């Protein structure tokens, strides 16, 4: 096993002014914090400092069909931003940060494997990507009721709270590097 | 010195409209204001306002024979029947849509009577007029329905939806003619998931239509020799094969509606391709549409909507009740009967005075 | 046996517009090594030409040829009889089957020694979550519910401002917040209206919350069966939430049963003039005491439209979803080109209705007892 590396917004601040390319994975949680418009606007502020940034969407993500593209449309994200998996898939060990927004079960590598409930999920592979900084606000389990070691991956960091107010302090800490 | 005012509202007869000219709260201001008003039994039953509302608002509920009887302001949606004008006293003013291309013997009737007509379509299109432009309010309207009419008729999904069973890429919806009506047809068509296009002529409209975040449809350039109109036309029928959906909107006053939608551009819409002609009412900007009905044709389904405000007759009715409350800042002064002749937006709206036709093209259309 | 040969009939059902499989769906199972059939036709409804089939390896054929030497049959509704009649020995019905709707066509495929998948029977498991069809037809019904719903009313949804005057937002009631209900409120907020959520379950309401809506807070915990007295307690003052509304979407069926009354008589009475109500359980019975099932209707001002077949009003969506629903099973029933059904698989084992005349569920047994 490994361990949960908890991370400062400051530290992802730092993360994230000087990636090239950065993944936006919103899940369930992004949808009950309502932090959609917060997140558009860290992803206006990375493409106005010359990132490169995109959208990961898992087609269960969230609890009801396209749930985070209703939330994303309303926020104003642009429809070419948004990816599905088998577009974005291959892409992500180029990827120098993943930043997973109340998302769990659809990056849990444990799908892979025949025990867990999750099998037969296709997943999306956060976990190839350079670094991973997840959003949630502690230790809440997903839809399966499961633990995901993607968690406790090296190249993992924890940024824990409600995703709207992360999100406004992450960028508050980037207008000010 | 001025007669202190008593204005009326009739209940609506023209065929499918549901609209009433004041509502019962816009009643209630005038009536505060100090002016009597008298309603039609059943006026606004369109609108689901009922009479016990209106009375509740301060105004006379009355039988429409009693109507007209010691009224300065006749306040219509649409011009009011033959009935009603021969109950026009000395001194009154109708006030509402007239359109005489419409309703010309309705308009001869009001002459050989004498009356005195403001044409609420005669609003002069300028800024300090907006509040009363019943035009604009009854395209907000009818734009709002378009976009939602559009995603009725269309078998495909508006929104992008990523699903477990695949993922739904938007509607490619393009508004044609991005006047008021256009515009709303934007914002709607927005609010539901679409990719929007817009396409106009001037350069403002696209502008605004870029503001909404729609896409412009930008032509080749923008008389022009016939090669270049053929240029022109050829790669506008090129934006227009690859959408989903076409709301078309394009009215010029007092003529007929443009064609934008010929046929050789038509035979390139895919199968379920659909058409909202919002100019059906004046002919239409689509060749294959059939004012006020559905038609399918190469499974290309085409409806050219009359009467969308009266769909919509709740907010039809209140804005349209506005319009003509803050029109009335140039009838009333504190409860007094007291018209503005000199006023600029009266000028332009006078259709006629005690039978005096002063519209020129009216004029012309009733010789 | 073979090279598996899947065939996809022309729907019949009244107002049925999809079709089981589309071009661009059956080219991948052409390309993985199965022969398709289509019928004649089959596609128009969804605006998929007998050509456009062609073009994707398809034979288009008349509908006596469909079944010879067919061994997957993929449909939308339950194949009437004449199909019936022509199914070969081992071949699977796979398609929705509604035994409730359609006990006399599972009487006959039974007297046939058929063997039958019914999509509504896929389990709710990981697994099978790209094979769901009644997710998929619901995500359709609850967007055209918002849509007709702002279709049929006299009022606008969003909250509008101009030199008129300021507009208020619809007050928009979605009763019963499973997949339609989510998707019918998520589009009525995004054309502005004001949304709010009834459903009993805690989580159910999670959900409307994750898009913007209001949960409707009743005074009783629904979450147990209630007392006669805390049943008019909770009746009260959700009729009181149901008053101040425009707009009531209603959207709770149950599997195999009458749909339960939402809206009883009382409630409907406190409705406004210029209510509206699109009551999407009129296929079982509706929850609105006024719901004629296919129409609209008007009492005291209050609209009320039972609409049946939303699915195929959106009929290229809808047979686009539902025909990746097929494909995504027919993993199941396919392996490298040959008819190769998982008896064993547990998605397989949930949904076979019926296996060369045995009945397998229960409840359809009961039923054609
Ligand atoms: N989309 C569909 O149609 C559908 C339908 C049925 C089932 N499902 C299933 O639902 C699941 C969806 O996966 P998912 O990765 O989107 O979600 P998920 O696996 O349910 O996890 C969502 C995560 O959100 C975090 N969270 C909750 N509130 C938050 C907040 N305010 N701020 C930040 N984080 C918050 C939670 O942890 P904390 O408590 O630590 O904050 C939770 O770990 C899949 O298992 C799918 O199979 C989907
Ligand atoms: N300064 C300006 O920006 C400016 C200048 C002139 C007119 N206008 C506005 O234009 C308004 C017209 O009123 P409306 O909002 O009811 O519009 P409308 O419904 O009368 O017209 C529909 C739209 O179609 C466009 N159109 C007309 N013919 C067309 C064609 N052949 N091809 C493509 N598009 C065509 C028009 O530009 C208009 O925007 C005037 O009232 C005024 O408000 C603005």
């Amino acid at each position: 096993k490994g361990s949960l590396k908890p991370i400062d917004v400051e530290d992802a601040a730092v993360m994230l002014a000087y990636a090239g390319k950065v993944v936006f994975v919103p899940g369930y949680g992004m949808a009950l914090s309502q932090a959609q418009h917060k997140l558009k606007e860290l992803a206006d502020l990375l493409e106005a400092r010359g990132v490169e940034v995109k959208f990961a969407i898992h087609p269960v993500a969230g609890r009801m069909p396209g749930h985070m593209n209703v939330l994303l449309a309303e926020a104003g994200v642009d429809y070419d931003k948004l990816k599905d998996l088998e577009e974005i898939n291959p892409e992500f060990p180029t990827v120098d940060v993943a930043v997973v927004i109340g998302a769990n079960d659809v990056v849990n590598p444990a799908a892979r494997r025949p025990g867990s409930p999750l099998y037969g999920m296709p997943i999306l592979d956060v976990d190839k990507a350079k670094n991973v900084i997840v959003i949630k606000r502690g230790q809440g389990k997903g839809f399966a009721g499961v633990e995901n070691e993607l968690f406790y991956a090296e190249n993992t960091r924890m940024l824990y709270g409600d995703a709207q107010k992360v999100l406004t302090e992450l960028i508050q800490a980037l207008k000010r590097l | 010195h001025h007669h202190m005012v008593t204005v009326a509202v009739p209940k609506e007869r023209a065929p499918g409209e549901r609209r009433v000219a004041l509502v019962p709260e816009v009643v209630a201001r005038l009536v505060k204001g100090g002016a009597r008003v008298r309603v039609e039994r059943g006026a606004g039953e369109g609108a689901y306002h009922p009479d016990e509302a209106y009375q509740e608002a301060g105004a006379e509920v009355v039988e429409r024979g009693e109507l007209l009887k010691g009224a300065h302001l006749l306040f219509t949606v649409q011009p009011p029947p033959e009935d009603l004008i021969q109950a026009l006293e000395p001194g009154a003013i109708v006030v509402g849509f007239v359109q005489p291309h419409k309703n010309l013997e309705l308009v001869r009737a009001l002459q050989a009577k004498k009356a005195t007509v403001i044409a609420m379509e005669l609003i002069p299109r300028i800024t300090r007029a907006q509040s009363m432009d019943a035009l604009s309010s009854q395209a907000t309207v009818a734009g709002y329905l378009a976009a939602i009419h559009a995603a009725r008729l269309s078998p495909r999904f508006f929104p992008m939806l990523t699903t477990a069973a695949g993922t739904i890429r938007p509607a490619k919806v393009m508004v044609m003619g991005v006047g008021v009506a256009g515009l709303m047809a934007i914002a709607t068509a927005k609010r539901l998931g679409a990719q929007v296009f817009a396409y106009d002529v001037r350069k403002a409209a696209l502008e605004q239509a870029l503001s909404l975040g729609a896409k412009p449809i930008e032509l080749p350039i923008s008389e022009l020799t016939e090669e270049e109109k053929r240029i022109q036309h050829e790669a506008l029928r090129d934006h227009v094969a690859g959408m989903d959906v076409l709301i078309t909107t394009a009215q010029v006053p007092g003529r007929r509606a443009p064609i934008l939608l010929t046929e050789d551009m038509v035979e390139r819409l895919k199968p379920g391709t659909v058409v909202v002609d919002l100019a059906a009412e004046s002919g239409g900007n689509c060749v294959l549409t059939k004012p006020g009905e559905v038609v399918e044709v190469r499974g290309v389904r085409v409806y050219g909507p009359l009467n969308l405000p009266s769909e919509l007759s709740v907010h039809a009715s209140e804005m349209y009740a506005k319009n003509l409350y803050n029109l009335s800042s140039l009838l009333i002064e504190k409860g007094a009967f007291a018209p503005k002749w000199e006023d600029e937006i009266v000028r332009a709206a006078l259709l006629m005075k005690e039978g005096e036709v002063l519209h020129g093209p009216t004029k012309a259309l009733l010789g």
